[PDB]
RNA sequence: UCCUCCUAAAGAGUAACGGAGGAGCACGAAGGUUGGCUAAUCCUGGUCGGACAUCAGGAGGUUAGUGCAAUGGCAUAAGCC
RNA sequence: GCCUGGCGGCCGUAGCGCGGUGGUCCCACCUGACCCCAUGCCGAACUCAGAAGUGAAACGCCGUAGCGCCGAUGGUAGUGUGGGGUCUCCCCAUGCGAGAGUAGGGAACUGCCAGGC
């Protein structure tokens, strides 16, 4: 089972992740969009929002699931995070091994200033 | 290749005239087959299981690799994932590309038969055909006959009946009868 | 034991040592392994019996 | 038959009788027998309750036993000291409070099942009662 | 329908319980209906003689409860292990 | 025989109870296995590969009901 | 001498020639790690042929495994690669 | 407020087993793997390239309350503390009081965020 074996491939990383904690940045997946979101160290709040299903971009994708998209996803969860001033964030590969659309979102973003 | 792209068009896509569903989508599909070839004689040093492998890939389509053992064989010295035969897993274009080889033209070694059963069970529709060796297939030159080596074959697919298999058996032109 | 032991000398010429229990009963292939040496603060390969 | 089976230990404590017990009435059959006293029912006694009740019903329907022994009466041999380990093994036993059911009957009519466990109110360490399902 | 009277009892436990038992009566109570439970005391063997022609739990029980009618079903009785006049009783509203 | 030997203490020690602590550390038990009963959860951290938990903090110990894989685990107390 | 359960009292130690069983050596690998992976047992069916015996499908599940007896974690596998 | 999704809290009284309903926008299956990457062989998996079909499987939500699970009240089991007995559990006074069953409950909730309404 796909679900099952995805979370045999996280749990582990997680069970790290949680301790360091601070502000974090999440990815999700799917085979015909991508999505992230950068959520606050206090558990009770989202910093910053970006996503192929938003439509400012989603019209100009040939595949809105494109590993090309994906770094353009990246490139502007970078760009919001700098206006709003957030840094020294921590990253989740989110199930996801790090050379995918996962790694394509997290290192254009930090290559667009977002460390991680 | 003919046979798979007969698969394609000719093979259970009208089969809701006689099987019910909720979904078109639920139409039998193969799966896999396993296949086995015994080492016999030789498995208490098996070193030749590279070059019987080598053989079997003379007619199959994929790249050899050699079967590892389970819960040991009798007391020939097997321990854990052991070395011991050879099955080789046909998928996809694969499974075809050999029933288009198999009583095509491997042939030379083939039993007295003429058709094998229909209503033939097992609880899923999951078929099988005796065939005990590789039944050679013929060269230019050959120079190839000293043992031949065995063969066992039998299907894996999505199917749920005896009688729903029966309709996706239609898959290949091996000698089957009603 | 019966398995014996084995003395191998470091690869930076330093008098200090590594010794070990290696077994050859079923594994006889000679041992030649990387390790950190104390006296120069290196890792390096010991070799060659007593 | 009778007897703890697949079990990894053979010597048991020798026990106090506590228990209050849960078989208190007849589970599947029609008519049965109650101890309606306390104390420990053996392999033998009931042994001798079988031989006797079957007289009565010497063809008639098959016969249940809700009783069941759990402890192996252990005795030490008689030439040797004290400790050297727990004794060697004699009889089975069950403890038994007055409130259990010990057997069941259904296959017979009310006056021959009577006549069975009448014939019980005789041999054992407890003087038993006769019990039936009745309506309620 | 078996007409028994049934007194409100503010005492419970062990030491109550055989206090009760003791006497005429025996710890019973009634409950469902969108009402409270009720604890209440029963005679200990009217209701035994009556329980045992099982018709008992095929109708409505015509109870007198602090005085007044209600009407009940019979849910369910406790016995013990061998004293035959009941143990405790169950009844839920009608 | 006859029963041989019955060895001594068998050691198991636990200190995973009550309010513990509120000096340094706070401690689980001594089990040989540990992952959820008397464990960390969250950011509390204080357990390796001998499966005794003690976690370096002023904090209290502090019980409540659940936590992940449904295990128990121990929290801290804020003072 | 070391080592384990039950008996042994819901804090904790614990008797008995009480109920019952082991160790006295191994492993460069089963060690370090990033990643990937996931049984037993019962059943159905077997072949040129079986003193022993193939790989699938059906049931099932912290019932396999961990160098070694014994128990318990265990897939984040600490199981194997 | 609801539909879906991700996450934090929460972690199965979210498990077992049998249905309804829907994919609009979600979502999964599904489609392609002559060209990135990949398989002890295998495009199963990983990854890349996707929208032709399914709405079945799975998924979300809901229904069926038989089981697991929660749970009155009463009673029983057990006993803190005193006193007694033809007796090794049994009785009185006083404090406490299960577990399992019954009524009733239970088929995860909710905030933040983007999007469907």
């Amino acid at each position: 089972d796909k679900k099952s074996a995805r979370i045999r491939r996280a749990t582990r990383a997680r069970r790290k992740l949680q301790e360091l904690g601070a502000t974090r940045l999440v990815v999700h997946r799917t085979p015909r969009h991508i999505y992230a979101q950068v959520i606050a160290p206090n558990g009770s709040e989202v910093l910053v929002a970006a996503s192929t299903v938003e439509k400012a971009i989603a019209e100009q994708l040939k595949y809105t699931g494109n590993k090309d998209a994906a770094a353009a996803v990246g490139k502007a969860v970078a760009e919001r995070a700098l206006e709003k001033g957030i840094k020294d964030v921590s990253f989740d590969r989110s199930g996801f091994q790090y050379h995918g659309r996962v790694q394509a979102l997290a290192d254009a973003a930090r290559e667009a200033g977002l460390q991680f | 290749a003919k046979l798979h792209d007969y698969y394609k068009d000719e093979v259970v896509k009208k089969l809701m005239t006689e099987f019910n569903y909720n979904s078109v989508m639920q139409v039998p599909r193969v799966e896999k087959i396993t296949l086995n070839m015994g080492v016999g004689e030789a498995i208490a040093d098996k070193k030749l299981l590279d070059n019987a492998a080598a053989d079997l890939a003379a007619i199959s389509g994929q790249k050899p690799l050699i079967t590892k053992a389970r819960k040991s064989v009798a007391g020939f010295k097997i321990r854990q994932g052991y070395p011991i035969g050879c099955k080789v897993t046909l998928r996809g274009e694969r499974m075809w590309e050999f029933f288009e080889r198999l009583i095509t033209i491997a042939v030379p070694r083939i039993r007295d038969f003429r058709g094998l059963s229909a209503k033939s069970f097992d609880g899923r529709g999951n078929y099988s055909m005796g065939v005990r060796e590789q039944i050679i297939f013929p060269e230019i030159d050959y120079d190839k006959v000293d043992r031949v080596r065995g063969l066992d074959i039998t299907i894996t697919t999505t199917a749920k009946s005896d009688e729903e298999g029966r309709a996706l058996l239609a898959a290949f032109d091996f000698p089957f009868r009603k | 034991g019966i398995r014996e032991k084995i003395k191998l000398v470091s690869s930076a010429g330093t008098g200090h040592f590594y010794t070990t229990t290696k077994n050859k009963r079923t594994k006889p292939e000679k041992l030649e392994l990387k390790k950190f040496d104390p006296v120069v603060r290196q890792h390096v390969i010991y070799k060659e019996a007593k | 038959m009778l007897q703890p089976k697949r079990t990894k230990f053979r010597k048991m404590h020798k026990g106090r009788n506590r228990g209050l017990a849960q078989g208190t009435d007849v589970s599947f059959g029609s008519f049965g027998l109650k101890a309606v006293g306390r104390g420990r029912l053996t392999a033998r006694q009931i042994e001798a309750a079988r031989r006797a009740m079957t007289r009565a019903v010497k063809r008639q329907g098959k016969i249940w036993i809700r009783v069941f022994p759990d402890k192996p009466i252990t005795e030490k041999p008689l030439a040797v000291r004290m400790g050297k380990g727990k004794g060697n093994v004699e009889y089975w036993v069950a403890l038994i409070q007055p409130g259990k059911v010990l057997y069941e009957m259904d296959g017979v009519p009310e006056e021959l099942a009577r006549e069975a466990f009448k014939l019980a109110a005789a041999k054992l360490p407890i003087k038993t009662t006769f019990v039936t399902k009745t309506v309620m | 329908m078996f007409t028994i009277n049934a007194e409100v009892r503010k005492e419970q436990g062990k030491g109550a319980s055989r206090r009760l038992r003791a006497a005429n009566k025996f710890p019973a109570i009634i409950y469902g209906g969108k009402e409270a439970p009720l604890a209440i005391e029963l005679d200990h063997d009217k209701v035994m003689n009556m329980q045992a022609k099982a018709e008992f739990y095929s109708e409505v029980l015509t109870i007198v409860v602090d005085g007044k009618e209600i009407k009940v079903k019979a849910q369910d009785v406790q016995r013990h292990p061998y004293k035959p006049k009941l143990q405790h009783i169950d009844f839920v509203r009608a | 025989g006859g029963s041989t030997r019955n060895g001594r203490d068998s050691e198991a020690k636990r200190l995973g109870v009550k309010r513990f602590g509120g000096e340094s550390v706070l401690a689980g038990s001594i089990i040989v296995r540990q992952r959820g009963t008397k464990f960390h959860a969250g950011a509390n951290v204080g357990c390796g590969r001998d499966h005794t938990l003690f976690a370096k903090a002023d904090g209290k110990v502090k019980f409540e009901v659940k936590g992940p894989k449904n295990r128990k685990f121990i929290s801290i107390e804020a003072e």
